[PDB]
RNA sequence: AGAGUGUAGCUUAAAAGCACCCAACUUACACUUAGGAGAUUCAAUUGACGCUCUGA
């Protein structure tokens, strides 16, 4: 009730988001001659996102083109810290399994 | 570590067999790829 | 079909695997933490021994937008 | 007080060679190419003749130069599998360490020129390099007067290393030599940083 | 040389709970289901084996 001092103990909305030099949004683009390894490459790298808190938004995919073929991945990052950024890209250079080609591209 | 994601595979359910053939593109550079029919050894001229 | 032995041996082979990456992951967060701290610490003293390069180590470079590096190989040119 | 400023950079030239499996590795390669052939949906002999001859006539590179060398710590090929970093000799007239490439900056000089202007001040060559930030990796500190020594960190994407058998000492280290090349404390701690991967 | 000292990553937990990982469902994440590894540094509250800091 409003008069007593439990008002607004059953309010929540205010908890839930319906809606300092830092990136904007990246686009990490990963074309492989393989759809096992573009896709396994694509969870290690969302599996990385996610352990260090970095938002995540789309992981979709390009179609696909033929001239054999290549799949290509889409990974979108926000949210990066001077020396985080520095570690983010450094361990991607570091740990590309085979022949795979990244990016750090952005929107349009 | 180039290894950790390599030995990975694909997980849908409609598919062919597929084989690692030994792929080259321009200069030699032998990289394996899941191909249908093994070659064993392609090269784009 | 599949026999008792082989099935033993999927299952050994799973959690030899799982031991094995966990090692591996858990050496990777390690050099994670190891070098994060290492960043933390230099720009620390950075800042103690330099009030004006502080400032300008937090921007950022502009040329990483199109960045581009490839990946390893087998047979180098 | 009188403070000598000085920085550094720890060069990271990457694996052009990924590294090997290891036979934990290839078993489950076998796993996985048997689940494969099991979950999968559906003259060939001389075409599988032909190809696998096609493949026999022209021999792969090999994935190691190294063994065949064993001496050749200057050249920029030491290792494949894994990263190099560069290590050059320093004599200064009170000490005589094997030092990581050091260089001198003035206030007039950002962190970020200092390590492009370190990029050729010793190779002397064409090196192509690149920079991620003007965060650093490893600082430390040994004084006499102050000072300290910030070694920061660079990739390499292509290099015009040319003469190498220059006048210096540049050995290639990975991960094992740091430790044998660098004794005090200040220069064995690269590792932290240093990708060991 | 001196100080803080000390449960696997974290715990004013006392051998636990969160963490963490692969397998399947997912484009992917997440959820869920199946599984996996884990520690109280060594001797009698005390001393000494390892980490951090203050110096040379």
């Amino acid at each position: 009730y409003k008069t007593k001092p439990t008002h607004g103990i059953g309010k929540y909305k205010h908890l839930i988001k319906a809606e300092d030099y830092e990136y904007g949004v990246l686009n990490i683009h990963l074309t492989a001659y393989d759809m096992t390894l573009a896709e396994s490459y694509a969870q290690y790298v969302h599996n990385l996102c996610n352990s260090l808190s970095i938002k995540v938004e789309e992981s979709y995919a390009m179609p696909t083109k033929t001239i054999l073929t290549t799949h290509e991945r889409v990974v979108q990052i926000s949210g990066l810290s001077a020396t985080f950024a520095e570690i983010f890209l450094e361990i991607i250079q570091s740990s590309l399994p085979e022949g795979v080609r990244l990016s750090v591209k952005e929107h349009t | 570590d180039s290894s950790r994601a390599s030995l990975t595979r694909v997980h849908r359910q409609a598919y062919a067999r597929l084989y690692p053939v030994l792929l080259v593109k321009q200069d030699g550079s032998t990289i394996h790829i899941r191909y249908r029919e093994p070659r064993r050894m392609l090269a784009m001229p | 079909e599949l026999t008792f032995e082989e099935t033993e041996r999927r299952a050994l082979l799973l959690k030899k695997w799982s031991l094995y990456k966990q090692q591996e992951r858990k050496m990777e967060r390690d050099t994670i933490r190891a070098m994060l701290e290492a960043q933390q610490e230099a720009l620390e003293e950075l800042q103690l021994e330099s009030p004006k390069l502080h400032a300008e180590a937090i921007k950022r470079d502009p040329n990483l937008f199109p960045f581009e590096k490839e990946g390893p190989h087998y047979t180098p040119p | 007080s009188p403070w000598r400023l000085l920085g550094a950079l720890c060069l990271q030239r990457p694996p052009v060679v990924s590294k090997p499996l290891t036979p934990l590795q290839e078993e489950m390669a076998s796993l996985l190419q048997q689940i494969e052939i099991e979950r999968s949906l559906y003259l060939a002999q001389d075409l599988e003749d032909m190809w696998e001859q096609k493949f026999l006539q022209f021999k792969l590179g090999a994935r190691i130069t190294e063994a065949d060398e064993k001496n050749d710590r200057t050249s920029l090929n030491r290792k494949l599998d894994r990263n190099l970093v560069l290590l050059v000799r320093e004599k200064f007239g009170d000490q005589d360490v094997w030092i990581l490439p050091q260089a001198e900056w003035q206030p007039g000089e950002t962190l970020r020129g200092t390590a492009e202007r370190t990029l050729a001040t010793l190779s002397e060559n064409n090196m192509e390099a690149k920079f991620l930030g003007n965060a650093p990796c490893g600082h430390y500190t040994f004084k006499f007067l102050g000072a300290k020594v910030f070694f920061f960190k660079a990739l390499l994407l292509t290099g015009d290393f040319s003469q190498a058998g220059n006048k210096g000492h540049h050995v290639w280290v990975t991960k094992d030599e740091l430790g044998d090349y660098l004794k005090p404390k200040y220069l064995a701690q690269v590792r932290r940083f240093v990708s060991d991967l």
